């Protein structure tokens, strides 16, 4: 699944409600996990999920999802 | 002249398109009167929520959205139109709207797009800036930017027959996400598990959100 994105680098925040409307998602997430941090946007079409990664680079923060079709954020997952 | 009634029931959005070509959008549980005349293109908001956009660009008469509060007279303007149980609110996506409360219609505060206000008849409630550049319902969607649960769940629940509620310990909760419109159930089940929450549904037409443990 793939959209068209022009979101402009900024607040994190604000910039997921574009991303959530612009991918017509279910995207659901605490409030306090994306407050106080910035994305340097996403300009291009993408896979919703590949867009989502785009969007939170450097944030500290990674797209999940379960068995049912929604989305949320969650602390970049530990690697080691 | 022309003259029309329309509603929406619950869950229901429709499009309009009104005798100038100016188009409406009804949302949700929504009641709208127009009626065009010599004077104006007038427009009463009885219930709900409207949408106009594609303004006619040269029709001689203002087009005036009124409600039990007063007017909104549209300078080329796209802009939402929110009736609550007492104010109604106004946010401006293009252009420009003039509003005049029932009882203080002049001077008239002049909103510019990216600009959201409430009044009720005595005059302005609340005033702020908006990103938005239309709003979510018109594309099918709910988005919420931690918007506290009482208040995301009251927008909610206008979309479905039954009632919906939080407990007080909740009212204040945070809401982030954005919301597909066509399944509420899902919206439900989403916003519970994001907060932690049980779903308590004893009874088809009542929902309360619960602390869990």
């Amino acid at each position: 699944a793939q959209a068209d994105f022009d979101i402009p680098a900024g607040p994190l925040a604000p910039a997921l409600a574009h991303f959530g409307q612009s991918a017509h998602i279910l995207l659901s997430y605490p409030t306090a996990l994306t407050e106080g941090r910035s994305t340097s946007g996403l300009a291009g079409r993408f896979d919703i999920d590949q867009g989502l990664a785009i969007l939170l680079a450097g944030t500290g923060l990674e797209a999940s999802r379960g068995a049912n079709a929604s989305y949320s954020l969650q602390a970049s997952a530990s690697t080691g | 002249d022309w003259r029309a009634d329309y509603h929406s029931r619950i869950g229901e959005q429709r499009r309009l398109t009104l005798a100038d070509g100016t188009q409406v959008q009804l949302n949700t549980d929504s009641a709208l009167n127009v009626a065009f005349d010599q004077q104006a293109r007038r427009l009463r908001l009885v219930r709900g929520e409207m949408l106009i956009t594609r303004p006619a660009l040269a029709d001689s008469r203002p087009l005036w959205v009124d409600t039990e509060h007063g007017r909104l007279e549209s300078t080329l303007a796209q802009f939402n139109v929110r009736l609550h149980g007492q104010h109604t609110q106004a946010t401006v996506y293009q252009g420009s709207v003039a509003l005049q409360p029932a009882l203080h219609a002049y001077p008239p505060i002049l909103l510019g797009a990216g600009e959201q206000a409430s009044f009720n008849q005595q005059g302005l409630l609340a005033r702020q800036a908006v990103a938005a550049v239309a709003p979510a319902w018109s594309q099918g969607m709910l988005v919420a930017q931690g918007q506290p649960l009482a208040a995301f769940i009251e927008d909610l629940a206008r979309y479905r027959r039954g009632h919906l509620a939080c407990d007080p310990a909740l009212a204040g909760l945070r809401v982030s996400g954005t919301f597909p419109l066509e399944n509420t159930d899902k919206i439900i089940a989403a916003v519970a598990e994001t907060l932690q929450l049980e779903v308590q549904h004893f009874t088809r037409y009542w929902v309360t959100l619960k602390p869990r443990m």
